């Protein structure tokens, strides 16, 4: 065939990554066990603790967000509230 | 010709045998790896060490006879050759240093040295051998938990951990009377059989084995050692055997000896065979093939090893292996059991009359310990020929059919898939 371009991946027996020995891997097949281990257990725990590493990297973003929306909001609110005639006028130019 | 049996404390037997002229009595114990724990692996190791080179420089110097040994899960062959005019001394020796005394053997120094002698070679067994490694780690792996998976050598933990206390425990607690028997395999006919029951000649420690508590058992695993530093690859599938005194034992022998040995480097094995060695040979796939379907007192393994030299492509190879195997028990030409049955003959023919008087006498021990009484091959050629294509289908049907492997390798396995790519492809969805 044609040969192509260098690949940073072979495929199967020459898959290119660092040679390694003493590396022992093992496996008890699908059939031998529950295949619901934990289920609820790891659920609950896992879930939690997740849930707390990386809770503020959601909460800090959405809550400065969510401020600057109803500021928004509420001064959108305030400036057609009987208020057309003396701040209206002094703003939108 | 025949062999005798009796039971007179100790079990004797006796395949008299004129036609060769070396005679070898010895003792055959019913214990070894599987009757033995986990934490204190390499005792019978050690125990066969101290007696092949001490007991060996012993008996030349003295006399002429040379003697061997022997384990594979559960013996310690002791069996020791002679003439066929030398065997009075040679029982004498064995029940003078074998079974007692001790003292004069377990010095701390000799054991020292075998010791280290032990640990050099498991240690070079470890870094050179390859099949015999993935045979071991099969087993290791297809028991875990049990018994049985323990290996025949040791592990160098297991071996250090030991000295003189745990190897007199575990030889008052399996070199017994109740377990323990004597083989003549030879040219004697009965001098043994009237020698062995004497005064004083018998096995000290009467009692009986403590019976262990959990027996076998099986369940599909991995255990690959991949390291590319290897040249080559090493895999071995396993399917479940049957254990020896079964109505199954025969059936299976000829199971597995349907697809047959193979030698790619051989110009007298490529061009023989059946349909997995051609569709292999027309590209190159495999190296080694080995059908084999070893039995135990507790349960049999049913294994397929090769040693292949392609890494690209091991996958092909295993799929058209476990497409002969669905072929097996779907369908076979009646003329593949034929020549199967007489390929079967003539191996056990060979095997079981080998000249050498060591190999009979083992499995003569074997046998006596396991069936109970000696199967003479006559009666094995009787009930071989009626072995047919129902039988085979109906043993496949249950011991192959969908039924969890076990494969274990040492090498550039890398290119194996998993599991589900050769497990959940034993029916190829068309039976
Ligand atoms: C919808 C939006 C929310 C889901 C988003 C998408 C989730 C998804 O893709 O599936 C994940 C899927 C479980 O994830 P997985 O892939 O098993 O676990 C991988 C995790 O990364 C690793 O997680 P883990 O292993 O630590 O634990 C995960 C655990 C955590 O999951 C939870 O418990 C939920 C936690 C998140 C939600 C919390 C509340 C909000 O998941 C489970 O509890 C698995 C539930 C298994 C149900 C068992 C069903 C058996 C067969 C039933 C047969 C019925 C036959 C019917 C008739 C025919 O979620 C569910 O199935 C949970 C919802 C259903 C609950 C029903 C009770
Ligand atoms: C909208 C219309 C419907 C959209 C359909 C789109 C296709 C479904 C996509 C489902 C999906 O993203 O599955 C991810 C999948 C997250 O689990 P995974 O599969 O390990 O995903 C890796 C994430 O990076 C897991 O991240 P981690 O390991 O750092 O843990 C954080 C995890 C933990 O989330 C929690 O805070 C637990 C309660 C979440 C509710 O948060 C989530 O991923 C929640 C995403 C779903 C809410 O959804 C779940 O949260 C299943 C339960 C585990
Ligand atoms: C996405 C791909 C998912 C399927 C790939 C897969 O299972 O690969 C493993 C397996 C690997 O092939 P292999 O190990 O070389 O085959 C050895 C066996 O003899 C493979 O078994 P075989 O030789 O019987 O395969 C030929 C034929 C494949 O069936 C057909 O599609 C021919 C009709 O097998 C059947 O499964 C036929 C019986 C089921 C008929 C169901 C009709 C549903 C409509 O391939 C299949 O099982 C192919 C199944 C194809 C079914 C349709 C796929 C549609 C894809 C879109
Ligand atoms: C409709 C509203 C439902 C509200 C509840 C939703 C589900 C919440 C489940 C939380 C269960 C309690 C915390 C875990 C306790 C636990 O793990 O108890 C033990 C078992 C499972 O433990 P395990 O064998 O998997 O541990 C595996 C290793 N030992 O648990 C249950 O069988 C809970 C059954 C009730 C549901
Ligand atoms: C009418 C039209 C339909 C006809 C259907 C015919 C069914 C049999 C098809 C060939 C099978 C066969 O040939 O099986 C008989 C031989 C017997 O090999 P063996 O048992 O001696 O191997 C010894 C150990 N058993 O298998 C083979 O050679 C296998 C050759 C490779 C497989 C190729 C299959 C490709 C066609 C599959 C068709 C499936 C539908
Ligand atoms: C990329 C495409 C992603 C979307 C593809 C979704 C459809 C393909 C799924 C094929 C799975 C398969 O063919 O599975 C084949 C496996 C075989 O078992 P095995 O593989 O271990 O045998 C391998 C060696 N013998 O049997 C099953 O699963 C049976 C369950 C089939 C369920 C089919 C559900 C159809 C949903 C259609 C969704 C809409 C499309």
């Amino acid at each position: 065939g044609p040969p192509s371009g260098k690949t940073y991946m072979g495929w199967w027996g020459h898959m290119g990554g660092p040679k390694q020995k003493g590396i022992t891997s093992y496996a008890v097949s699908p059939y031998a066990q529950k295949p619901l281990q934990g289920i609820f257990h790891n659920a609950v725990f896992n879930s939690f603790r997740r849930f707390k590493s990386q809770f503020l990297y959601v909460l800090i973003p959405a809550g400065i967000y969510w401020y600057w929306w109803k500021n928004g909001n509420e001064y959108n609110e305030f400036l057609y509230s009987k208020a057309g005639r003396e701040e209206l006028e002094r703003v939108n130019v | 010709a025949e062999v005798t049996q009796l039971s007179n404390g100790i079990v004797v037997a006796t395949e008299h045998n004129p036609s060769a002229h070396t005679a070898s009595v010895g003792v055959v114990f019913g214990s070894g790896a599987a009757n033995e724990n986990p934490y204190n692996n390499g005792v019978s190791n050690l125990w066969k060490n101290i007696f092949l080179s001490k007991e060996n420089s012993a008996v030349a110097a003295k006399e002429g006879l040379a003697l061997s040994s022997n384990i594979s899960r559960d013996f310690q062959s002791y069996i020791v050759s002679s003439l066929p005019g030398s065997t009075d001394k040679s029982l004498d020796f064995l029940n003078q240093s074998f079974i007692q005394q001790k003292a004069n053997l377990l010095s701390s120094s000799n054991f020292e040295a075998t010791k280290k002698s032990v640990l050099k070679q498991v240690q070079d067994f470890e870094e050179n051998d390859h099949p015999n490694r993935v045979l071991e780690h099969l087993h290791s792996t297809a028991f875990q938990n049990t018994p049985l998976s323990l290996p025949t050598r040791g592990t160098l933990e297991s071996l250090e951990n030991l000295v003189v206390a745990d190897l007199e425990s575990f030889a008052n607690n399996h070199f017994l009377n109740s377990n323990a028997v004597v083989v003549g395999t030879g040219n004697i006919k009965h001098e043994d059989l009237v020698n062995s029951i004497e005064s004083k000649n018998l096995s000290l420690q009467t009692g009986t084995k403590p019976v262990l508590k959990k027996k076998a058992a099986f369940l599909g695993s991995e255990v690959r050692l991949r390291d590319d530093t290897l040249p080559k690859a090493w895999i071995s599938l396993a399917v479940e055997g049957e254990p020896v005194n079964s109505p199954n034992y025969f059936v299976a022998k000829l199971a597995a000896q349907i697809f047959g040995s193979y030698n790619a480097f051989e110009p007298a094995s490529r061009l023989q065979g059946i349909k997995l060695l051609d569709n292999i040979q027309e590209y190159q796939l495999c190296d080694n093939f080995n059908h084999f379907s070893l039995s135990y007192k507790d349960s049999g393994l049913w294994g397929f090893s090769t040693a292949t030299r392609n890494v690209t492509m091991i996958d092909d190879l295993i799929h058209f292996t476990l497409k002969q195997w669905n072929r097996l028990t779907i369908s076979v030409t009646d003329t593949e059991v034929e020549r199967a049955k007489s390929l079967l003959k003539l191996q056990l023919g060979q095997l079981y009359e080998s000249g050498n008087p060591v190999n009979d006498a083992n499995l003569l021990g074997a046998e006596v310990l396991i069936k109970g009484s000696k199967l003479s091959l006559g009666e094995a050629f009787k009930k071989i020929d009626a072995i047919t294509v129902k039988d085979v289908k109906a043993w496949a049907g249950k011991r192959l059919w969908d039924q969890d492997i076990a494969i274990a390798g040492t090498g550039q396995i890398e290119g194996l898939l998993d599991y589900m790519r050769i497990r959940s492809d034993m029916s190829m969805m068309r039976w």
